[PDB]
C-alpha cells in the first residue's frame, strides 16, 4: 500500500499531448498518434 | 504527473462500446475530442490500494462500421478491450480480425475480451462458444453496459497486468450512470457458472 504507492511518471522533456493525452518523446514536436503539433 | 494508460476500445459497430465507456460519469464530463482521428478520449480514474490509475479510453465515432481503423488510433496503445455482442454471432466471429489488427500495431499489450448485452434474455453466444481468449492469453468477462454489470472487471484485470501486482484492488467503485436495465441476479449467477465449467473443459 502506502509503502508501495505507485511511482509518478518521471518525464523530462516528454510531453503529454493536450488533444489526445498520448505521451511523446522530447525530440518530436508533433504527436505521433493524432499528428497535432505540441500544445 | 499522474499514472495513466492509453486503452483502445475496439469491436464491431453496435456492440456497445460507446454505451460502455459512457457509464463512467467523470470520464464522460472530462472527455476530449480528437478531430484529426475522430475519437473521444475518456479519462477514467480508478482508485486502487496503491493510488489512482487513469485509463484514457479511446472511443471511435463509428468509423469501424465501414472499414478498418487508421494507425494513429492504435499508436501507443498500452492495453485494449475487444467487445462483441452476445446477441449477434457475427460480432463474435469478427473478434479475431480485431485482435489481428491490434497486435499488428501494438504487439503483445494486455487485452480483455468482453461479451456485452448479457442483460438480454435471448442470448446467442454462450459461454461454451467463447474460446478465442483461451487461445491467445486473454481474459474474458461477460458485461452489460446498460446495467453496469461487471463494469470494473476489465479495468481491474488490466491494472493488475500493467502494474505487475496480482493483489491490486479498487478501494471503491467509480461513480457510474444509474442502471437503465436490471441485470437479473440469477441469470448473472448462471452465466458466471457457465463460464467456470467451460474453463475446466
Ligand atoms: N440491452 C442492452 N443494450 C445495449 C447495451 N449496450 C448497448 N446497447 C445498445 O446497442 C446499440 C449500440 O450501442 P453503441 O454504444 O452505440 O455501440 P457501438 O457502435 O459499439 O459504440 C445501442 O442501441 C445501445 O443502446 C447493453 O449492455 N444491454
Ligand atoms: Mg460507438
Ligand atoms: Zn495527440
Amino acid at each position: 500500500g502506502s509503502r508501495f504507492a505507485l511511482v509518478t511518471p518521471k518525464k523530462e522533456g516528454h510531453w503529454d499531448c493536450s488533444i489526445c493525452l498520448v505521451r511523446n518523446e522530447p525530440t518530436v514536436s508533433r504527436c505521433i498518434a493524432c499528428q497535432n503539433t505540441k500544445s | 504527473p499522474q499514472v495513466q494508460f492509453k486503452l483502445v476500445l475496439v469491436g464491431d459497430g453496435g456492440t456497445g462500446k460507446t454505451t460502455f465507456v459512457k457509464r463512467h460519469l467523470t470520464g464522460e464530463s472530462e472527455k476530449k475530442y480528437v478531430a484529426t482521428l475522430g475519437v473521444e478520449v475518456h479519462p477514467l480514474v480508478f482508485h486502487t490500494n496503491r493510488g489512482p490509475i487513469k485509463f484514457n479510453v479511446w472511443d471511435t465515432a463509428g468509423q469501424e462500421k465501414f472499414g478498418g481503423l487508421r494507425d494513429g488510433y492504435y499508436i501507443q496503445a498500452q492495453c485494449a478491450i475487444i467487445m462483441f455482442d452476445v446477441t449477434s454471432r457475427v460480432t463474435y466471429k469478427n473478434v479475431p480480425n480485431w485482435h489481428r489488427d491490434l497486435v499488428r500495431v501494438c504487439e503483445n499489450i494486455p487485452i480483455v475480451l468482453c461479451g456485452n448485452k448479457v442483460d438480454i434474455k435471448d442470448r446467442k453466444v454462450k459461454a461454451k462458444s467463447i474460446v478465442f481468449h483461451r487461445k491467445k492469453n486473454l481474459q474474458y468477462y461477460d458485461i452489460s453496459a446498460k446495467s453496469n454489470y461487471n463494469f470494473e472487471k476489465p479495468f481491474l484485470w488490466l491494472a493488475r497486468k500493467l502494474i505487475g501486482d496480482p493483489n491490486l484492488e479498487f478501494v471503491a467503485m467509480p461513480a457510474l450512470a444509474p442502471p437503465e436495465v436490471v441485470m437479473d441476479p440469477a441469470l448473472a449467477a448462471q452465466y458466471e457458472h457457465d463460464l467456470e465449467v467451460a474453463q475446466t473443459t
